């Protein structure tokens, strides 16, 4: 019903979509190409963090007797050592990441926002609320040609300028 | 009107992710990377079993308590486990020498086969395959099956030549008889005190029997230091003895899979399953590189870590 | 006598803000809940940076004598390697997130002027240094809804409109 | 005209901070995520006191040194401040064996009491409490506290039995009399040569003397070798010998802080305060990730970093 | 947004302009240097923050020291998984970042320009501006320069917006 | 139309690095971050260069086995490189005891010097500077330089005082003698047994010949066992003995690098070229962080990762 300041419940299909209004109906669709693009990206970071780590073959000992006392000692203060760098550094991982996947994500809603903001120009005016109005008529056929990125803008440049001056006052 | 609006998902997840700057942001959708589950189970290391020792420990094994003779003929394992308490151990009372270090080179083998280091029939003037009461074998007296208890030397020197020609080293284990008393050493060995050298080319090592009386275990006031050594490939050891030896009769070539070997000390029993990465509460099948089920772990194996979760945000903030 | 591009030496009362310039004066004016908002993210941030580190209880020996010489070797070894990895992981870690946090208020009071760029459209000018030349008339009153997300964007476009007309011509 | 400009915050802070693409970048805020100050003391682990042995060793100290009755009876400690230059060590001139094990094992202990091990006066045909002008006790010639020197056993076989019933183990210190002739042997101990061996089940040591003379030091050319061991919980200790024991009369019950001790090499002396963490050059009251104090760390501390700041930047970039 | 161009050296980002002169490649000198300066730090950076310590390896030994050996091989691994890891994230991480760092500074260079010819261009959705009128060395020049006059531009570019549409 | 365009620079690089979230980005510029080339040579450590042993082991080397008279006169090193197969070993056959203690105290060492610790000719009633063909020098019988094997003590003691008056430890070597039976006992000491007494204050060692033939090499039953020791600063060490004791004649004063040294197993020669960092395969001249040429490293060196490259992204994404 308007959002990008909000999410779509009821987008489906797809992460980043559209969802027009105009005489023949209202409707979600999908930016295809842009999602499995992101998909494709994101499944590669988390890949990246799962499919790089390649572990040597290793055994640990913990049972053991007395009389190795010092060496016990720094067993085990390795074991805790490593414990640290393991548990620090892998919190932090996850917690960066995760903001810069969320970031990920707006700036992809965002420049398909601009996309289309580039084609419409003054031919629609920006609500503000990652909605464009239309200062012309838009039926399915040209609500196509706008998600396709083949809107042409002079098209309907005149009756946009017309609409708009009825807009600032004509009395 | 008509107005084209830009949007994105949201759905009916339930998952939260933390941030560097926000916490418990839901998301529509995340990904685990810190595994947390274990099949609670003791098994295979990528098809080769662990050593079972039952009611054995490895030295009762491999010096050949008769209480062993069942276990038996593993020619290679990936890992021991060590067996809480086992009761066949040293039938006749005494001390093993250097047990940890034969736990490590043990640890992981692969070719592990048993062979005759000497015949005992070939021997004169000397009393070969004795046998004591506290090493029974069904009721009657016996001795260990891979050593020989040699006697009535009478004072004289006797020699053993032990040839190791393959290209794996070979396993040795013998034990030295710490006599009572003066008298018992004469009885047995014809002497007051002997000698028993190693030769292994230049080096050698000289074993002298600690004669006195220890406390009555087993009605044996005298007792038994157990050793054991690795002959190298294409070597040669040379023994020779004036008395106290139990002689070292068969010996273990073995070849030990470089790093990567282990000791577990776990309370579950052996199953018939496989896994590239064992813990002692279960294995770990698992391609995550993290875990938090234990430290102590053997094989390739996702890192341990101190946290309960580790949720990577995959899909979008859903604020629906 | 405005920025952005440039920080305001006495904007005071929070980190992002407003300075606005009419008929009744000039006055600088903080966003509360923009500042407020950054504030939380960035007290987190140094929150998990602290509290993520929970060390384990270990002792560290280094008075000892010679015959055990080669377990001493080892433990130098272990304790020099965990000094080169706390180290450098350290020093990249804070030059990241500083990197990070200037990016992160830039950001910040990049969307604040966007928002307001949203409400106002041709209604005003934008200079390009992080201000807007106002077509209209905006007395205190209309400075505030502009502060609040609550500018009326018909309210004022004829008036707009017209003084566009003025820098051009002609009736 | 009417504008309206969007704007950030600048103020007279000095603070820069370093980052990937600059270096001192100006800021209106900045935190120190790296500890640089400790408080100079030697404080307490957790309300638990560190151990001052002042002048005397923790051999003098444990063996019973007539130097080092006036410490004393501290129950429980976290971590041990070591003395190098402590005079009060041993008075009887010899070896100590396996001192550093022995550091190790009581680098922290909680309930640790003394209790008498045997009772001299129910033995017979023996000599106890054998003293010596070595180990003087105000200018008249002693010996160890809680070790007894047996002689006159005439080259008879003396018993000593020790039981530890309690759950926890129980630590004990013995000597060998390492004569200096065939005469001082036969004197003392009415034999040539001597056996004394320590039961612990089928687990059997023999210490013989290592008879010969010595370079003369305080008056003697005999020595004595100090041994230290430990009997485990529900275990009973069986010795038996022909001469050279310096008998263990008093023990000590003591349950070890598992992972969690402490040996500490300091010329700073045990302030009263507490701490989570300890350095040679003072405690870190810190709640921050990193230090750079000190890397010789005990108890629950910052990691150890070699970096002289770590400032993290908080505020805006500061350039009006 | 259509790509890079190949042939535009002397320069990481610039401007490409095209009137009735001719045609031809600019490149932003101080938003290059920048950026070149910066890049620059963050390799500086990863290279020498490293300061290691003066390390000795051993690993050459016997049967009669197996613990220590075994401590000794297992903290090798631990060292080696460590840096392995920590190393390659690093990388695949800042060479995300070095790319967004690049494309936020040709976008700020594009948002820069925009800002100058407001009314007076239509853009074209692709980095270029179709100016709404003559724009010769001069004109072009102080766009790149940062000094572009929109007043001295505004009339004659309404009349072509006019003459792009209707009128009453 | 007139038109004025944004754009960024694009060449004819053909580099591509991978990012978190693509792979094989083509590039206009990137750096190597990891070291993947060395020199193929084994070179000195800071302008100091290694211990070249030769034909000889380090033990032949300090006892002083005659073949290894031309080495020489090392005063320091930076770390050993150490010859497996070296052929000049021990001479006179025996066992080295503690070998690999002596490896790692010599691994680096600052101002080494031989040092004559006593003259054999003061000596009285007794045989000093014995010979055997086992140890030739140039067709005649000699023993090792820095040793002195005395006999003919017709079992009395004889003493030897040794000295350090400097500042820095002083290395010690020495042997025993274990005869092959009593005959050979008597004839060269004149007793049946020996006691050895090394004092270092009221710190006392004492040796004991290992008497009993050993299986024949070199025309030898008879062994030797090869002691060492470092006698500390300010510090005197006094030995008597009643025979077998193959005596200390010459030491070596020696500053040990703390923390600083290393042994090298390599089949390189040695080069005239320094480095900071060496690997077995060669010397690593690295500004770079990261290297992947050899986990075994010695001196200040880029930290070792398993990677085959590391390309960091400068440059642009290079798409024209
Ligand atoms: C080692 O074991 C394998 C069976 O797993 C066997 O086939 C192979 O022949 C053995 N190697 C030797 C020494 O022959
Ligand atoms: C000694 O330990 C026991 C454990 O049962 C505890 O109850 C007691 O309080 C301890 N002694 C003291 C005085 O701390
Ligand atoms: C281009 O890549 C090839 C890979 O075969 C390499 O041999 C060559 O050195 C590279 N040249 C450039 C353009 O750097
Ligand atoms: C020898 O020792 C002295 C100690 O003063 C030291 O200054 C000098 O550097 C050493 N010699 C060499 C070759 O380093």
């Amino acid at each position: 019903a308007g959002f990008i300041e909000g999410g779509w419940q009821g987008m489906i299909d797809g992460w980043y979509g559209y969802h027009h209004e105009n005489q023949e109906g209202s409707g979600y669709a999908a930016d295809k190409e842009a999602t499995q693009k992101a998909v494709d990206a994101i499944t590669n970071k988390v890949n990246s963090i799962i499919d790089k780590m390649n572990s040597q073959f290793e055994s640990n000992i913990k049972e053991f007797n007395r009389l190795e006392l010092r060496i016990q000692h720094l067993s085990d203060r390795v074991d805790d050592a490593l414990l640290d760098i393991w548990s620090y550094n892998t919190e932090l991982l996850v917690l960066l990441e995760n903001e810069r996947t969320l970031d990920f994500h707006d700036a992809n809603v965002k420049n398909l926002f601009e996309k289309v903001k580039a084609q419409l120009k003054d031919n629609a005016i920006d609500e503000g609320n990652g909605c464009f109005l239309l200062l012309h008529k838009c039926n399915n056929s040209c609500m196509d040609d706008i998600k396709n990125g083949t809107y042409k803008y002079m098209d309907y440049r005149e009756e946009s300028h017309i609409e708009k001056q009825k807009i600032d006052g004509v009395e | 009107q008509d107005r084209i609006c830009i949007g994105y998902q949201a759905n009916q997840n339930n998952q939260t992710v933390n941030t560097l700057l926000e916490q418990n942001v839901p998301v529509t959708g995340a990904q685990e990377i810190l595994e947390t589950n274990h099949n609670g189970k003791l098994c295979s290391l990528n098809g080769v079993p662990p050593l079972d020792l039952q009611s054995c420990t490895l030295a009762g094994w491999l010096l050949g308590n008769p209480n062993c003779d069942n276990l038996l003929e593993a020619e290679e394992w990936s890992y021991i486990k060590i067996n809480e308490n086992a009761p066949d151990d040293l039938c006749f009372p005494g001390n093993f020498e250097n047990l940890q270090d034969l736990l490590l080179e043990m640890s992981g083998v692969q070719n592990f086969t048993k062979v005759k280091l000497f015949n005992p029939q070939s021997m004169t003037g000397v009393t070969t395959n004795n046998v004591d009461q506290t090493c029974p074998f069904e009721g009657k007296p016996s001795f260990y099956r891979n050593l020989n208890w040699i006697q009535g030397n009478s004072g004289l020197p006797f020699n053993i030549e032990i040839k190791n020609p393959t290209s794996n080293p070979l396993l040795l284990l013998w034990g030295i008889h710490n006599t009572k008393d003066a008298a018992q050493q004469r009885n047995l060995y014809g002497n007051d005190y002997s000698y028993t050298i190693f030769n292994f080319g230049e080096k050698s090592e000289e074993f002298r029997p600690d004669i006195g009386q220890r406390d009555e275990i087993k009605a044996h006031q005298d007792r038994i230091d157990y050793y054991w050594g690795s002959l190298p490939a294409q070597s040669t050891l040379r023994i020779e003895s004036t008395g106290n030896l139990i002689a070292p009769e068969y010996g273990f070539y073995y070849k030990r899979k470089e790093g990567k070997g282990g000791l577990m000390k776990s309370k579950l029993p052996i199953s018939d399953c496989s896994t590239k990465c064992q813990t002692p509460l279960g294995a770990l099948n698992s391609t995550l590189p993290f875990q938090n089920v234990h430290q102590q772990t053997i094989g390739n194996c996702p890192k341990y870590v101190k946290a309960t979760s580790l949720m990577l945000a995959t899909g979008l903030r859903n604020n629906p």
